[PDB]
RNA sequence: UUCAACGAGGAAUUCCUAGUAAGCGCAAGUCAUCAGCUUGCGUUGAUUACGUCCCUGCCCUUUGUACACAC
């Protein structure tokens, strides 16, 4: 009935699910916040999709992400790349397109493996 | 005006190693030095003049190249300097054959030859050899080049005959508050004063003279002595 | 909100809530003489019996950030400017003090020789950064110039005992106990105009409080080897208002910082071996929209 | 054995 | 590439021999093909130095 | 700088072992290299006379 | 000692030096149309500055 | 570009809102008295607003800041802003 | 004057986002704590090697840079630092350990020095990189050196190089850590004391080029 | 108290260019091989080349042929 969204974060083999939707506001990673995301020196990782655009984007919407597989820092790109694709595509969906660009215009400026990862490998030379 | 140490009891001098690449040191590096082995048929020696008439001659070289008696009349020098005593000195030597080892100040070198020719054995098979009080390591084998071991700031100067003569207590009160010296001399019979041309940007003598070779490094020690007030 | 108080080979950092020691600096080889904090609060520094000024951060007793080996002789005053950060003044048994950039931690950057006996404390003047008020045991409290030669003072007070503290009330004067008295100086003028001798024996210490919630604007306390320690009132011609008495011979004292906003404390350490801290504390949604 | 450019520039 | 290792004072004195050489009007005209490719790619590469130099006998010389 | 006397043996030999003071262990070493020995050999020939 | 800064123009190719060695030509940035011929050691590309620690002197070869 | 709107408001305040979704995008302050002309550039990156206090405004619009401030000696009635070769007119009270 | 709103409500969101972190909205510093802009590199030639123009958060930039020849001159010179401290076999791979001790060096360089840690870092590698080298003109191995120039992604290379590594072994087995000695180094290298491994080790391979030269 | 080895391993030598070197553990045990181990599987993850034929070698061509233009 709610206006809701799903997303993908991988890396090498973690694997991080985002449903974002109408809301408060509230962001939790695997249920609890995302204020508790270890090892606790790559919480900037999965802050910057918030501080890159702002939290005005996040204050009506609240996001839950599902993270398996991986290791740590595995498990934090999947968090950061599900995150951000999904805020855009929530904006696409729901809000405007000229929203949705800019969050892709912003995130693609800071490294566009936010958005698209780097998946098959490797060169056989 | 000025106060006293706080203790006038005399410490021992920090015995210096390749370990401290900061203090200012002189290194003397014996080079091309004859410390090779050999076998006989149940029995190891060092190869002389004098213990064979044609082991050398065997082996392909002459006999006028294995003088293992002169680095030893040098190793004897250096380490009876002053200098050594004071702990502002430490022996580095080279063989011939390409074998950096490093002396520490702290060493005995025995008196007689043979003596030595047996220390040497061992050194060069054993790449170790600890004291007889076994607390430390005092004669070892170690890798080249020199440079790895040499101090950052060292002016490396090299000793020779044909050379713009200098006097080394100015020579070596020219040099500034760190940097070391590192002297190498040749351990040769004779031969070309090139051994460390790929070391070195300095190539200087002592004396108008035929210098022997530790008589060079006592000379130097001495000059060293004197600029460092020993 | 923290203080640090130095005992024999340890320096312990109470709290000003719990009055426990929170944090303790175990790690010295002989007895720890002076502990202050720098003037951001961030780091702490210890002159040691061996002359090795230690600084450690505070809140954090395993990194010791630089040991600075100064004099042979044991360091006894130790204290960071109060105007910079980055340099650190210490005094020791070696009749010379030394100003040390704590970058450059291999050469002292100034030293401020010229007193004939025992420099105990330093002080530095609060506004004029290049001036440290150093003391000795002869008397003469000199002074420097930190842009001259520093070899020299450019004068000297002459308290006629042998001094125990200097510290700066002012911008212009400075206060030094020594023998039965304190005297203060006028440092425009190179003047004394005020001493008490309230006491009976040596005045070990002094500190100095301003602007703090008090019918007291400033205050001068004051500790004295007999058990006593008082409070002097600079703006009444330096009386004396309060005192406290103590079980023996009170070797250091302090209070709480002029911005203290929590639980107030009065420190005092004996020379008996013992630490004395007196403190003064401080329905519906429907409903409510009905 | 030098090469075309330094033949060329001593020459 | 032989004409692009050597250095603006080589080609000064390449500009020298080009300029002595088009008087013997013989091994001119027997190698004016060559003359002209190297020439051209000389001051074709060198031209930002060349047309910064200040002197009036190298105007002359190319002139 | 103290002077400390260097311990090696005399008439040193690579090949030979360093000559332990003890009896009984230099020649438990000397019998398991033995063993060590003739039982790699032993089981070798057994086995490519088997095959 | 005063030191000059000097951009890469062009990396000459098929000369024939040492390996790991690189000839290169450079123009200075105070004058920026004079060049020199350097040579250096490390990965080198076009106009990036390299530093001279002297100017008088133009480049052989290695070999 | 069809994103965007433009407000200008009789108490001299310029807001911009998005077409498609109808939210507040962003809200410049300049003028004091009414705001009669609003536009906006080919290719949305300068901005010019008219007020009826005789000023025009220059602001760059995806950065947020202004380009400049023109004061005319006249309160200004209307603007047409011709936008291929970016000359804006005027009606003035004189 | 001229003022913008672009934001029309407080902005307040369900789950408690700490005052720093929400600060961190309006500037990207590194660890929250040391900011990139007014951080110039003092030596041109070095400026476009040496990168620091896109600020970051953290030291652990994963991108891949090490698939085209002149690419790693733009990794952030920090994480270029980072992953030059991550070398040795007891330490290989550890970048979250890396990274945790360029955090502490940071701080403490910042502590003792008190002036931006990155101005410091980045002044420290336009000081150490030697702008002069010999190389081996071999003639078979006639043991003779010729003076060559150096190109600036070798120094920036050899720049990370000594200065890590002349951390290592000034921590080899003293009191101090990699972190305190690191901090040290580049504190010594920065301001050019002649007192650090690397710069030290500078002035004697631009010395060597100046001799046989 | 005082009588064996050893505190990152000499001369030489081999391999190596991105999810690569290296660290780390967990499983399996697949007709040959392997358990004095072998093969999988993920976790963490770099430094330096990415140019050059100068050295060491190996290879190719020496009518341009295949159709213009140009050389």
């Amino acid at each position: 009935a709610v206006p809701s969204v799903q997303t993908f974060g991988k890396k090498k083999s973690a694997t991080a699910v985002a449903h974002v939707k109408a809301g408060k506001g509230l962001i939790k990673v695997n249920g609890s916040p995302i204020t508790l995301v270890e090892p606790e020196i790559l919480r900037f990782k999965v802050y910057e999709p918030l501080l890159l655009v702002g939290l005005d984007k996040f204050s009506n919407i609240d996001i839950r992400v599902r993270v398996t597989g991986g290791g740590h820092v595995s498990q934090v790109y999947a968090i950061r790349q599900a995150i951000a694709k999904g805020l855009v595509a929530y904006h696409q969906k729901y809000v405007d397109e000229q929203s949705k660009n800019e969050l892709k215009k912003a995130f693609t400026s800071y490294d566009r493996t936010l958005l698209i990862a780097d998946s098959r490998r490797p060169e056989p030379k | 005006q000025k106060a006293l140490p706080a203790s006038l009891v005399p410490q021992a001098p920090p015995v210096l190693t390749s370990k401290d690449k900061i203090t200012k040191r002189m290194i003397v590096v014996l080079a091309m030095a004859s410390l090779e082995t050999h076998k006989i048929s149940d029995k190891y020696v060092l190869l002389n003049c004098d213990d064979h008439q044609g082991l050398l001659k065997k082996m392909g070289r002459d006999i006028s190249e294995a003088r293992p008696d002169i680095t030893h009349q040098c190793l004897l020098t250096l380490l009876d300097s002053p200098i050594n005593k004071a702990g502002k000195l430490q022996v580095y030597i080279q063989t011939s054959r390409g074998i950096l080892i490093e002396v520490n100040p702290t060493v005995r070198i025995p008196r007689t030859f043979k003596r030595f020719s047996g220390l040497m054995v061992q050194l060069l098979h054993k790449l170790s050899i600890r004291s007889v009080n076994s607390e430390e390591k005092l004669l070892k084998v170690i890798k080249n080049p020199i440079t790895d071991h040499l101090p950052t700031k060292c002016r490396k100067v090299t000793l020779s005959f044909d050379a713009p003569v200098i006097r080394v207590q100015d020579y070596i009160e020219k040099l500034d508050d760190d940097e070391s010296i590192c002297v190498f001399v040749g351990a040769m019979a004779r031969g070309k004063d090139n051994f460390a041309d790929e070391y070195v940007d300095e190539k200087v003598g002592l004396s108008n003279y035929p210098l022997s070779a530790s008589v060079a490094c006592s000379k130097f020690c001495h000059g060293a002595e004197d600029a460092w007030n020993i | 909100h923290d203080f640090a108080v130095t005992s024999s080979t340890r320096v312990q950092i109470f709290s000003s809530r719990t009055r426990q020691v929170i944090k303790t600096f175990s790690r010295f080889k002989d007895v720890v003489y002076s502990a202050s904090f720098r003037s951001d609060g961030k780091l702490l520094c210890a002159g040691d019996a061996t002359g090795l000024v230690s600084v450690y951060d505070s809140y954090n007793p395993r990194t010791i950030l630089l040991s600075i080996n100064a004099s042979t002789h044991p360091t006894h005053v130790t204290k960071f400017h109060t105007q910079d950060n980055k340099i650190l003044a210490t005094a020791s048994d070696d009749r010379v003090t030394r100003l040390w950039d704590i970058s450059n931690a291999y050469e002292p950057q100034l030293e401020l020789t010229g007193a004939t006996d025992y420099v105990r404390t330093l002080s530095f003047i609060p506004a004029a950064p290049h001036l440290v008020a150093t003391g000795s045991y002869d008397g003469l409290i000199r002074l420097y110039d930190t842009r001259s030669s520093g070899s020299t003072p450019i004068y000297s007070l002459n308290h006629d005992q042998p001094v125990e503290n200097v510290i700066a009330v002012s911008p212009t004067q400075i206060v030094s106990c020594g023998g039965n008295n304190f005297k203060v100086w006028d440092l425009t003028s190179n003047k004394k105009l005020y001493e008490r001798g309230n006491f009976n024996k040596a005045v070990t210490c002094l500190d100095y409080v301003e602007n703090f919630d008090s019918p007291m604007q400033s205050a001068l306390i004051a500790s004295s080897l007999d058990g006593h320690v008082k409070v002097f009132d600079p703006l009444d011609n330096f009386q004396v208002k309060f005192g406290w008495k103590f079980s023996g011979p009170v070797l250091s004292c302090a209070v709480s910082p002029s911005t203290a906003q929590g639980n107030r404390h009065l420190v005092a350490g004996l020379s008996s071996g013992l630490l004395a801290i007196r403190t003064k504390k401080k329905k519906s949604n429907n409903f409510q929209r009905m | 054995s030098l090469k075309a450019g330094e033949r060329l520039m001593e020459a | 590439d032989a004409l692009m290792v050597m250095p603006f004072s080589y080609v000064l004195k390449f500009l020298k021999f080009i300029d002595t050489v088009m008087q013997n009007k013989t091994l001119l005209h027997s190698h004016l093909p060559l003359i002209c490719k190297n020439l051209f790619f000389i001051i074709k590469f060198n031209h930002k130095e060349l047309v910064s130099q200040k002197n009036e006998e190298l105007k002359l010389q190319i002139n | 700088i103290p002077t400390h006397a260097p311990k090696y043996e005399e008439n040193f030999n690579p090949d030979k072992k360093s000559y332990d003071p003890d009896r009984t262990r230099s020649e438990i070493n000397k019998m398991k290299a033995q063993l060590k020995k003739e039982r790699k050999f032993t089981m070798k020939e057994i086995r490519k006379d088997a095959k | 000692t005063p030191v000059t800064l000097a951009k890469v123009i062009k990396v000459l190719g098929r000369t024939g030096s040492r390996g790991g060695v690189t000839q290169v030509r450079v123009e200075f940035l105070e004058d920026t149309s004079r060049t020199i011929v350097r040579n250096v050691k490390g990965p080198v590309r076009e106009n990036d500055i390299l530093v001279l620690m002297e100017s008088e002197r133009e480049a052989r070869r290695l070999r | 570009c069809g994103n965007f709107g433009f407000i200008g408001s009789s108490n001299g305040s310029i807001t911009i809102y998005n077409m498609q979704s109808g939210i507040l995008r962003k809200k410049y302050k300049l003028h004091k008295r009414a705001v009669t002309g609003i536009s906006l550039d080919g290719m949305n990156r300068k901005m010019v607003s008219c007020g009826l206090d005789g000023i025009v405004g220059f602001y760059d619009f995806n950065k947020s800041t202004l380009l400049g401030k023109l004061k005319l000696d006249a309160p200004i009635t209307a603007m047409v802003y011709h936008r291929s070769s970016d000359l804006f007119a005027l009606a003035l009270d004189d | 004057d001229f003022e913008v709103v672009e934001e029309f409500t407080p902005v307040v969101l369900a789950t408690p986002i700490p005052e720093e972190v929400q600060q961190a909205q309006t500037e990207i510093k590194l660890f929250n704590k040391w900011s990139f802009e007014e951080v110039e590199v003092k030596d041109a030639s070095l400026v476009d090697y040496v990168q620091v123009r896109q600020p970051i958060f953290v030291a652990h930039t994963a991108g891949r840079y090490a698939n085209k020849r002149f690419r790693k001159a733009q990794c952030p010179i920090i994480e270029r630092l980072t992953n030059s401290l991550m070398m040795n076999g007891r330490n290989n791979g550890k970048k979250l350990k890396a990274v945790r001790i360029i955090k502490h060096t940071l701080d403490i360089i910042n502590v003792l020095t008190d002036q931006n840690p990155i101005q410091v870092v980045v002044d420290a590698i336009t000081n150490t990189g030697p702008r002069e080298d010999t190389t081996r003109v071999g003639g078979g191995g006639a043991a003779r050196r010729q003076a060559v120039d150096v190109s600036p992604l070798r120094r920036v290379n050899q720049a990370i190089a000594l200065l890590t590594i002349g951390a290592r072994e000034a921590a080899f087995r003293n009191i101090k850590t990699i972190a305190e000695t690191l901090a040290e180094e580049l504190i010594n290298a920065a301001k050019g004391s002649s007192t650090s491994y690397a710069i030290k080790k500078k002035d004697e391979l631009e010395r060597v080029a100046k001799s046989n030269r």
